[PDB]
């Protein structure tokens, strides 16, 4: 086994980023990859001797002189950085050729939003029919989203969009109901929520 | 392209359980057709030591019989090689 | 780049699958792996170079094999639930070195297939109280009952792919409570101008492919039945 | 006790 | 004393039909062990020594597995230095493999073997530093990179010092009585036609040095009898014959024997 920390990550938008390795076996390499959701993993920085390893980065990768455990740093978080971080080390003292993955980090990023307006709107189907939605967005990145605590309903949780044209940015979650016939102005209330425009009809 | 000296012995120093063994060494390519001759044409049944690098890269095999020295009788191996000019063969005497 | 035979597909306990990888160039150690959301990637049986059989750690359930080096097979001789996650086959020429690992083909083993039904989907066109407040609009596609986890959607402006400003759910989240057996839901936002939404010419497509099925397999219930297909909706702008 | 692995030349 | 561990092998191209044989054997210091002949009839790990036996029958076949993969290797590696060589495929070409371990009376790690020969002359080594290579020409020479940019060459350093040596003391711990005492050479030395030599009998381990001395020397090269012991004499040439004296020295004896007579 190659352990890993932490569990997994939410830092924002600025922050610095800190995870590590700790093998059981002795390696003399240490490689960190990341994949996105959906992709291969793909290698970050590899490390060879003790000392130290700045490349790409931004990135800054340790090779701790215990020879059993090794760190990754990453200043100035973006967005942009999002997904499953590892560490591979090729063991080694196994006298094999196991090539030992981690458990894996999952980092994810909320980036701020310039003016946060936040609101719930309400949208009806192409179906035409009385089955109903009322989006939650542009809110603050703090903001977090509970789920119902109602057998109909499904809450669905965050989301990050962005129509690159304007640099502007949206928060957004969503959450569903049909029967019984249930308003959206009391679908969130469960969920903390600062001071809202639900216009009535 | 370097081709094996050979040299003749025994295993323990007139007749008792003694061995004859034969050894050769500073050679290459590797594969070597070492025989034991007596009287003058080849006895059947000896066991073989198994191929190895050395320093200078030069392979060695030995090989034995178990047998019983006679002193109207003088046994000697012949031995051929890819390098080799001759099927030489050193005719052994009891002091080497 | 290495390919990944098949790239998504559903089977049922005892019957055996084949999901082989190509290569190039004349790499010589690959190895499969696994991953699924909890413990992370593990590896499986891999092989230096040509004719070297290795176990390594998650066997059981498996076996391989390799006599020449452009392919590499992982064989199963009896799909359990066990071994329904996401395979991948990685690459690189000698031991070791940084792997090249491959687009991503996930197995899906099931006790039973009664339960394979596809996607339902509608559009939802945006309120008037959006565009009154922030002048922005943002329509919401979804996918009501589907199982399992088989599924990608996208958006589709006036006839042609877009991203600028759209958003999906990176998980499928459950309904009913049970945990592991049911189907799942899925949602996501495209988010464009105010006034492209008020034009009543154009394309709102919501396209969503679903996985499962062939026709090499025979159909019980006498609903329509599952297979590979498209579900999609569509909707159109109103000032 | 050996190479458990090996390299191609 | 000073003990070791090896393993030798030896893979040689054969067109005709041919065979590309594969033997392996390794030695602690100097002594044989083990067995691994493609021509035989086994095709496993066959004991040589009466002390590797007891390992478990997992470990024989922990063994088979490897020896079969290094075997399997030297296919493309013989069939690899062609392409530099653009040479006749009718031709027996051989290659040698060379890597191994030793430690001190400490029972430590000490230094570290790695090279690999074609022709009976030097291919690729691996120096006293796990760093680095050993480049004899430019075909050799290319190796090194896929050694040099894939670091498959940095591993060995977790092996050699580390799972190689563990492996030596798993051996030496029950390989007491022999592998590990001090055979005490005994001597002679005889007179006809004068030449005199002295001779040294029965002595493990191999290395001796025996010579003569002031009140043309033939002599050769170490012997092995099959008992795990070894030989050795020193023909030099002298009528009045007090002459010179045999200076016989190694770790079996107390202190270097000096006899003329």
């Amino acid at each position: 086994q190659l352990n890993q920390s932490p569990q997994s990550m939410f830092i924002q938008e600025g922050e610095d980023v800190s995870m590590n390795c700790t093998s059981s076996s002795i390696f003399n390499t240490w490689l960190w990859y990341k994949q996105e959701p959906g992709e291969g993993p793909v290698l970050l920085i590899a490390l060879y001797k003790a000392g130290e390893l700045t490349s790409n980065g931004r990135l800054t990768a340790q090779f701790g002189i215990t020879r059993k455990d090794s760190f990754l740093n990453i200043s100035a978080s973006i967005p942009s950085d999002v997904g499953i971080y590892f560490c591979a080390g090729p063991g080694g003292s196994s006298n094999t050729g196991k090539l030992i993955f981690g458990q894996g980090t999952t980092l994810q990023v909320k980036p701020d939003i310039q003016n946060p307006d936040p609101a719930v709107y309400q949208l009806r189907d192409s179906k035409s029919s009385d089955k109903s939605v009322c989006l939650f967005t542009d809110f603050d990145s703090q903001t977090n989203v509970s789920q119902s605590k109602d057998s109909d309903v499904y809450i669905t949780d965050k989301c990050v969009l962005d129509m690159r044209s304007m640099d502007f940015k949206s928060n957004s979650a969503v959450a569903w109901s049909n029967k019984s016939d249930f308003a959206c102005a009391n679908a969130f209330n469960n969920s903390i929520i600062p001071e809202d425009t639900f216009f009535p009809s | 392209q370097r081709t094996p000296k050979i040299q003749v012995y025994s295993r323990h120093p007139n007749g008792k359980s003694n061995f004859l063994n034969c050894y050769v060494s500073g050679f290459h390519p590797s594969d070597i057709e070492v025989d034991l001759l007596k009287n003058g044409e080849r006895i059947e049944k000896v066991e073989h030591s198994d191929l190895s690098f050395s320093k200078d890269w030069s392979f060695y095999l030995l090989y034995y019989t178990e047998f019983t020295p006679t002193e109207k009788d003088e046994y000697a191996c012949r031995v051929n090689h890819v390098t080799l000019s001759q099927p030489k063969i050193v005719k052994w005497d009891r002091d080497m | 780049q290495v390919t990944q035979n098949p790239r998504y597909l559903i089977t049922v306990t005892g019957k055996e699958l084949t999901v082989t990888c190509s290569q190039n160039m004349n790499h010589e150690y690959m190895s499969w792996y696994r991953q699924d959301p909890g413990l992370g990637l593990r590896q499986i049986y891999y092989s230096m170079n040509v004719e070297v059989t290795d176990k390594g750690d998650v066997p059981e359930g498996y076996k391989v094999s390799r006599k020449e080096k452009r392919n590499f097979p992982l064989i199963l001789e009896s799909p359990s639930p066990n071994q329904t996650s996401l395979y991948f086959c990685a690459s690189s020429l000698i031991y070791p070195g940084e792997l090249f690992f491959g687009e991503g083909s996930r197995l899906t083993v099931l006790e039973d297939l009664k339960n394979v039904f596809p996607p339902e989907v509608a559009v939802f066109e945006p309120s008037e109280a959006e565009i009154s407040h922030t002048q922005k609009a943002t329509l919401v596609c979804l996918a009501t009952g589907f199982y399992p986890d088989h599924v990608e959607l996208s958006w589709w402006v006036n006839g042609k792919e877009v991203h600028s400003g759209v958003c999906t759910d990176p998980q499928p989240l459950k309904e009913q409570p049970a945990l592991n057996d049911s189907r799942y839901a899925l949602s996501s936002r495209l988010r464009v101008s105010a006034t492209f939404w008020q034009n009543p010419r154009n394309h709102f497509r919501c396209q969503v492919q679903f996985y499962g099925l062939s026709e090499n397999d025979e159909w019980t219930q006498d609903r329509a039945k599952p297979v590979t297909q498209i579900v999609s909706a569509e909707a159109w702008g109103r000032a | 006790g050996i190479l458990g692995f090996v390299f191609t030349l | 004393g000073s003990h070791s561990m090896r393993y030798f092998f030896t893979s040689v191209s054969r067109p005709g039909r041919g065979e590309p044989r594969f033997i392996a054997v390794g030695y602690v210091d100097d002594t044989q062990f083990v067995r691994f002949d493609s021509d035989a009839a086994s095709q496993r790990m066959e004991p040589r020594a009466p002390w590797i036996e007891q390992e478990g029958p997992e470990y024989w076949d922990g063994e088979t597995r490897k020896v079969k993969a290094h075997s399997q290797t030297h296919r493309v590696d013989l069939g690899t230095l062609r392409g530099y060589y653009n040479q006749s495929e009718a031709g027996s070409h051989t290659v040698q493999r060379m890597y191994g371990c030793d430690v001190g009376s400490d029972w430590r790690f000490l230094r570290g073997y790695h090279q690999y020969a074609y022709d009976g002359k030097d291919y690729i080594a691996l120096k006293e530093d796990l760093r680095s290579w050993t480049a004899a020409d430019m075909a050799a020479q290319t190796t090194k990179h896929k050694w040099e940019a894939a670091h498959v060459a940095e591993q060995l350093r977790a092996y050699l010092e580390g799972t190689c040596v563990e492996w030596l003391r798993r051996y030496l711990e029950n390989g007491k009585e022999t592998l590990q005492r001090t055979d005490a050479p005994k001597t002679h030395m005889t007179h006809h036609a004068a030449t005199l030599r002295c001779w040294a009998l029965s002595f493990y381990p191999a290395e001796i040095t025996l010579t003569w001395q002031r009140d043309d020397t033939e002599l050769v090269e170490t012997r092995p009898a099959g008992d795990g012991t070894f030989q050795k004499w020193a023909a030099v040439v002298v009528g009045q014959e007090q002459r010179y004296t045999c200076h016989v020295q190694h770790e079996g004896l107390p202190k270097p024997l000096t006899l003329r007579w």
